This record gives C-alpha cells, structure tokens and sequence, in this order.
C-alpha cells in the first residue's frame, strides 16, 4: 500500500463517518515494513493534478509515524503547468514522487483514532473487511 | 459452466476501454477501480490513461492473482457494499467492470451505502461508469434509482442491444 494511499484511506466503520479522527489512520511504526519501488516512473502531471487534494498535515503525521520527520511543515505549491516548472520545482516534485508513489507499506497495521479498530496490511494489501 | 480465461480477458479489456471512452477523462487522473478482480482493468487504466488507481475487491484469490501481474496500482481487500472507505473528494473518477450487480445479492441498504459513500468519495463533478450484468429490468431500475437518490445524474448506455450474446449495459453517472 503506497504512502499516497495513506493520505486518502479512512476508517471503514460507518459510525466513524462524521468523525474528524477517522482520517488519517494511525500507522504502527514498529510493525510497518517499508518498501521502495523504483519501477513506478516519475509522473509529474499526476502530482500536479493531485497536490491541491493532498492533506499535508496528514502527510506529516503518517510520515512521522513511519520515522520520517525530514519533511517541510508547509505543503509544496507549484505552477499550473509542466512547462513552468523550475529545477527546484522539479526536485521537490521528484521528492514527492518518491515519498508518495515509490514508498509503500508491504506488511504492517494501522488503527482508527476514533474507534480503535485495527487494520492489517499483508503483501502490500490492506484488509478492509469489517468483522461482525 | 465457463469461458476461456483468454476470452474473459479479451471481453473485459474491451469493456474497460469502452468504460474509459464513456468516462472521457484527462490523462493522469486519480481513479477508484471498484470490484477490480485480478486487476486487468487497472492494467488498462495505467497504460491507456497513465492514471494512478486503487482497486477494491472482496476476493483474496483474485487479489493474489493481481499481485502476480506487476501492477502499479494499490489492491485492497474490501466489500463495496460496506461503503467506499476514502475521504471526501478523493477521486477524479471511478470505474467498475462486471462487479456491481453483486450489490443486489440487505441489498437495498447496501446499494444505498455504496452510492452515498461513492458520491462522497468523488470530487465534485466526478464521474462513475460501471459495466454490469443485470438479471432483469427491475434490477436495472433499482440500481439507477439508488444512484439518483444518492445525488448522481446521468443515465444508461446499452451497446449492441439487439444482440442477446453481445449486449452490454453501462451505468454512466456524474456527481
Ligand atoms: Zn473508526
């Protein structure tokens, strides 16, 4: 499960729908084994398309839980078009690519901060099925 | 009884491409693939549109097969009838091939849970196209009615409707 996915996945429990604490999930730093996948090519158009939607505070929270606190406190902003990118823009977009797309949790677990339900990730795949 | 896996693959590829034509998306969008099975549709999302996607399926065996395909999207074990577990406005669009009729297997409650939470998970104006195999007209109307109550607009496309073999139904909706 890619780091990007952590920025959109919320608790599946219905009672949590309107809870501010249903997102982001709380990832266990002692259980989550990370993988870097260099096979997914740099896609700067996708990143420009997604950035406005990205919840930066949630990025910071999950990344810190996973042992990365070397992130800027403010969400990176960009021009509105590929051609307007600077080398500095490009480098940050590249860092975003690595962070969001190329970094994944292969095995681990995470819980809802509202209801405490714990979700498990195995072979990169989160189990989002809800028990009786 | 059964269909050759290559034949199922060819048909699903064609329906996925048709769904994408109906969706008419900008390249490099963020897409939810609902009932993704073994990820064949996700492969096409990646290749055709350079899209980034998350795939949901109830079946461990399908997802395990998905793992063997070197997919670029994220697979998730989940049940579409329980709702779409993503925050508001996450996706540009959603696509579903050969899966939603499962919602009809309480069905009316699961159908509404599906459409309400999908409406929420799409960006404003986000689109959803689903190919599905209805058992009868009432099933079609029930699904369409549920989408309507949830706030979706749009309607239905039926390709090759004169053909009992080749007829296909596509729900084409906008939030
Ligand atoms: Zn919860």
């Amino acid at each position: 499960m890619k780091f990007l996915t952590t920025n959109f996945l919320k608790c599946s429990v219905k009672a949590c729908d309107t809870s501010n604490d249903n997102f982001p999930l709380q990832y266990d730093g002692s259980k989550c084994q990370l993988v870097q996948d260099e096979s997914i090519e740099f896609n700067p158009e996708f990143l420009l398309n997604i950035v406005d939607r990205v919840d930066w505070p949630a990025v910071l929270t999950v990344a810190a839980e996973l042992g990365n606190n070397a992130l800027p406190p403010t969400k990176p902003s960009f021009p509105s078009s590929i051609q307007e990118l600077t080398d500095d823009d490009m480098a940050i977009l590249n860092d975003l690519h690595t962070l969001l797309l190329q970094t994944s949790i292969a095995e681990g677990e995470m819980k809802c901060r509202n209801c405490g339900h714990i979700y498990y990730i195995k072979n990169g795949i989160p189990n989002l099925l809800l028990p009786p | 009884k059964y269909t050759g896996s290559t034949r199922v693959q060819h048909i699903q590829a064609k329906m996925t491409l048709r769904a994408l034509e109906l969706l008419n998306l900008q390249p490099c969008s963020f897409i939810l693939d609902i009932g993704c099975g073994s990820g064949l549709s996700g492969e096409i999302l990646t290749q055709e549109g350079d899209h980034v996607w998350c795939g949901l399926d109830i079946s461990p065996s399908m997802l395990a097969t998905g793992l063997s395909r070197e997919l670029e999207g994220d697979l998730m074990l989940q049940d579409m009838g329980t709702g779409i577990p993503f925050r508001a406005g996450s996706f540009d669009a959603a696509i579903s091939i050969s899966a939603i009729q499962w919602l009809c297997n309480d069905p009316k409650q699961r159908l509404m849970r599906f459409f309400n939470t999908l409406y929420a998970a799409l960006k404003k104006g986000g689109k959803f196209v689903a190919q599905f195999y209805p058992k009868n007209d009432d099933q079609v109307d029930d699904i369409l009615q549920s989408a309507k109550v949830a706030g979706f607009s749009g309607g239905l496309v039926v390709d090759d409707p004169e053909s009992k073999k080749n007829k296909k139904y596509y729900l084409v909706l906008s939030s």
